[PDB]
RNA sequence: UCGGAGAAAAUCUCCGAAUGAUUAUAACCUAGACUUACAAGUCAAAGUAAAAAUAUCUUGACCCAGAUA
């Protein structure tokens, strides 16, 4: 229950966050965002949250959505809405440990 | 005494433990082959 | 129902690829994260057509391509146009002059000579270690005579103390034509010494176009010269100086990691402990301590020490 | 309907965990972790706990 | 001083030398320290124990390579890659 | 020593440092989309109606090393454009161009059909004669 | 609870968080969760691995069980080899 | 008592669950979070270990009694 948006776009988020909960397939995983058994997105590393429109591709091999997607009008594709967070930080940094 | 009599009977279970899983790992072989040998192996071959 | 289907995963796929990177109102990933010669050319196509043999061989699917002639090839035809690219990459064009890019147009050549006939080619992001390296390699461009030039090493990413800066290895000026044992030699050739742990430094060689001579007085080094803290150099100053008579037109760059040879350099020459660096990560984040951690396990009270080993107090 | 077996370790371990079977499928077995062993055994079924 | 210390046998101080090469200063000392303690006791202790592993990993041939670890095989390829290259 | 002088936090600027390291990050998401992106570089290789392109590119999106069968170099040498030796031959330009570029590792992203293909089969089989990994390491953490 | 004892007069403990809960002498409390030991065989792995783990407990809680108890369960004890040395006291806490 | 659908979140309109079969047998450990009066309930990077990644689809406390080791 409760099924909604935890974290709101723009939001510094750490690692290990939850930024949405969905019964079905409202947002999909896009950048360092990681997806749950119960399809809730949370975040791969601390960074900013951020919603963009994308072109959805699926895997060949399930057969639903090969076929959905095939069967589509030349012209144009089907899009999705997709969350990232971008990171706010460097991995690391080289620092002097010792003289010898 | 107990950690000595405990540490030997799990080497000479382990010692015997691959041919076993072999063993395991036959059977439920054949199983699935039965599950094919009428599912088109001979129900289809009728069905020709 | 008027359009038709693209009945084929690939053709979809395709489609969709470029549409992403075209722009868009709505917000995305991206945002956020002459004749004679064509002839001549039909002519050749149309006589590998006509060899039965060719046709033979490939729809026996044991024909092949020699890779040697294509590399020279491409490096006369297309190869500088590559090249730039693999410049951009790296950021070559970015550090040494602020963001302005250079064609290269001269494929110059560059090889570490190790023992005997066994030279290692210094192409762009080869890896070389700094024990081969040791001595100068030798250069040949094909420069033509009448054709003054100027040769270059740096290292771009150095000079410990300084962060934008960049070490000249060494530097021949007034390089007359393709020979270079002629050029003077401003500053002597030092071994690469890239520090332990410091990850992968680049190296590039680049040369200049010498219009007129010119005496860079005020750039040539005292030979020897292992007062390290000298060869600091940038080179937007120096092309900036000269920039009227000096024109890039060649590239070669290599990265070294850390190797035994470079402790030898550090204290044999340059005379000095050698720096050892280490790649350090942030803390991990905690939020912050509560005088009661409801509903948290035990490993809370230890996210938040500091020392491992107990204490007494006034005990 | 179906009942509460226990599965042990025939490892020569006492390790053993709790499963569901159907009344009418035969005695069980599988291949599962044993901690003590640390390595993959067979899991025979010995004991019935429940019927669920 | 590893070179000039005489209580260490002459081959081991050989093999400790190529071995742990980077713990050597430029004077030709063998610099080990540890700081994992607020006792000095306890920090002295690991430097001399170290000392000790090095005598016998030194003394004792370490004829095993073990399993090649996922670095090993990044270093091996990227040397493979060198010497083709360096094939010219 | 005006030569010991060393700044206590060192600034490497090389771009490919802390992924040659290894311990860059990649991005891990994705899960509902083919193919994933946790690459630090990737093959593209596309067959068109008479041509074929192999491609090596960043996450960023800018292309490193490019082999093109529309290259002149390549087709005087190159009987027919479109052919599994064209797939084979132009695998094996595109491997030194690699090896060139110190690109060692890299992440090849086939679909079910291509994988299938036999000249992409042909193709990965020059690049492992040459050396570059068609898998990358995993990141280091 | 008896606040004052027919016999000495003073309050008493209520032996029921004794048999629970573990104090620290920093002024937590320490508990297990509800159910951690029934019908584990319908229970997730994930679920399974929460129920096993010692928890602490909220500022309120932690109050009535103050008052349930009395100062002899507060004072600093010096076992040998505690395995809890370590959580008698809060380091870094600025709160 | 809890879950699913509508009204659309206050009372109304409807269906189901006190599981079921499948199975690759699905480990230990540990950042950050969701939900929540309490209690119970969710998701999960990294590390290690097994194997050669995967469990897929659709619920009752404490006490007290047991069972085996
Ligand atoms: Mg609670
Ligand atoms: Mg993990």
């Amino acid at each position: 229950k409760h099924y909604g948006i935890k974290k709101m776009e723009g939001h510094y988020v750490h690692a290990g966050n939850i930024l949405g909960t969905q019964r079905q397939f409202r947002w999909h995983p896009g950048a360092h965002v990681g997806l749950g058994r119960n399809k809730c997105l949370y975040a791969l590393e601390e960074g900013i949250v951020r919603y963009t429109k994308d072109v959805y591709v699926p895997n060949p091999k399930n057969t639903e959505a090969v076929d959905l997607v095939t069967s589509l009008p030349k012209g144009a594709v089907l899009y999705k809405t997709f969350v990232h967070v971008v990171p706010a930080k460097p991995e690391g940094t080289f620092k002097l440990v010792d003289m010898l | 005494a107990r950690r000595q009599a405990r540490e030997q009977r799990i080497a000479e279970c382990m010692a015997k433990m691959p041919q076993m899983i072999e063993n395991w790992r036959k059977q439920k072989r054949e199983r699935w082959e039965k599950i094919q040998a009428d599912k088109e192996r001979r129900a289809r071959l009728q069905a020709e | 129902e008027r359009l038709e289907k693209y009945r084929s995963f690939e053709r979809y796929r395709r489609r969709a690829e470029q549409e992403a990177r075209a722009p868009h109102w709505w917000r995305t990933y991206r945002e956020h994260f002459r004749t004679q010669k064509l002839l001549e050319r039909k002519h050749f196509l149309r006589e590998l057509r006509a060899n039965v043999e060719e046709e033979r061989a490939a729809r026996l699917r044991t024909a092949s391509i020699p890779l040697e002639a294509v590399r020279a090839e491409w490096e006369r035809t297309c190869g500088p146009y590559h090249k730039q690219r693999l410049a951009e990459y790296y950021g070559l064009y970015r550090d040494l002059f602020h963001g302005a890019t250079f064609v290269p147009w001269v494929p110059l050549h560059v090889a570490y000579a190790v023992g005997e006939e066994d030279l290692i080619p210094v192409y762009h992001g080869n890896e070389v270690t700094p024990t081969e390296a040791s001595r100068a390699p030798e250069v040949t461009y094909e420069a033509d005579k009448d054709s003054l030039w100027t040769l270059l090493f740096i290292n771009l990413d150095g000079h410990l103390l300084e962060p934008d800066a960049e070490y000249v290895h060494w530097l021949l000026t007034n390089i007359p034509s393709n020979r270079v044992a002629e050029g003077q030699e401003t500053c002597p050739y030092l071994p690469p010494f890239p520090a332990r742990g410091s990850g992968f430094h680049r190296f590039a060689f680049l040369l200049f176009k010498q219009d007129k001579p010119i005496n860079f007085s005020e750039d040539t080094r005292p030979s020897p010269c292992y007062q390290l803290a000298q060869r600091t150099f940038r080179t937007f100053d120096f092309y900036k100086r000269h920039q009227e008579a000096m024109t890039p037109a060649g590239l070669a760059f290599f990265q070294c990691r850390w190797d035994d040879s470079v402790t030898h350099t550090f204290h044999q020459l340059l005379d000095m402990r050698e720096p050892v660096f280490e790649f350090v990560r942030p803390p991990p984040y905690h939020p912050k301590q509560k005088r009661f951690p409801h509903e948290q396990p035990l490993r809370y009270l230890d996210r938040y020490r500091d020392s491992h080993e107990p204490t007494y107090g006034i005990y | 309907k179906t009942i509460l077996v226990k599965l042990v370790s025939q490892a020569g371990t006492g390790f053993s965990f709790n499963h569901k079977r159907s009344r009418l499928r035969e005695k069980l077995s599988l291949l599962h972790y044993d901690p003590i062993v640390n390595k993959k055994v067979l899991f025979v079924e010995q004991k019935k706990i429940r019927s669920l | 001083h590893l070179a000039s210390a005489d209580w260490i046998e002459e081959p081991v101080r050989q093999k400790i030398a190529l071995t742990h090469k980077n713990k050597i200063n430029k004077a030709g000392e063998l610099v080990l320290t540890s700081e994992s303690s607020r006792y000095q006791f306890r920090n002295l202790a690991e430097c001399l124990q170290k000392i000790r592993d090095m005598i016998a990993e030194a003394s004792q041939v370490p004829k095993e390579p073990s399993k090649e670890d996922a670095r090993l095989q990044r270093l091996r390829i990227e040397k493979m890659n060198r010497e083709r290259l360096r094939q010219k | 020593k005006e030569n010991e002088a060393v700044a206590p936090e060192f600034t490497n600027r090389n771009p490919r440092n802390l992924e040659l390291l290894g311990v860059a990050r990649k991005e891990r998401g994705w899960a509902t989309v083919w193919p994933n992106r946790e690459f630090w570089h990737r093959l593209r290789v596309v067959k068109t109606q008479h041509h074929v392109e192999a491609f090596v590119e960043h996450l960023n999106g800018q292309v490193v090393v490019s082999a093109s069968t529309r290259e002149w170099a390549i087709k005087k040498h190159l009987y027919s454009t479109r052919n599994v030796v064209a797939c084979e031959s132009i695998g094996r330009v595109l491997a030194q161009r690699c090896l060139e570029a110190g690109i060692n590792f890299m992440v090849y992203q086939p679909t079910p059909w291509e994988a299938s293909s036999d000249s992409i089969k042909r193709l990965q089989n020059a690049m492992t004669e040459s050396g570059v990994m068609l898998r990358e390491p995993r990141r280091i953490y | 609870l008896t606040y004052c004892s027919t016999r000495k007069g003073k309050r008493k403990t209520v032996k029921s968080v004794v048999h629970r809960f573990l104090r620290l002498h920093s002024g937590l409390w320490l508990r297990r969760k509800a159910g951690y030991k029934k019908k584990l065989w319908k229970k997730s792995t994930a679920r399974k691995k929460r129920l096993r783990e010692f928890v602490f407990c909220s500022k309120t809680q932690s109050k009535l069980l103050d008052k349930m108890t009395t100062s002899f369960w507060k004072r600093r004890n010096w076992y040998a080899g505690d395995p809890y040395q370590m959580y008698h006291d809060r380091t870094n806490l600025r709160v």
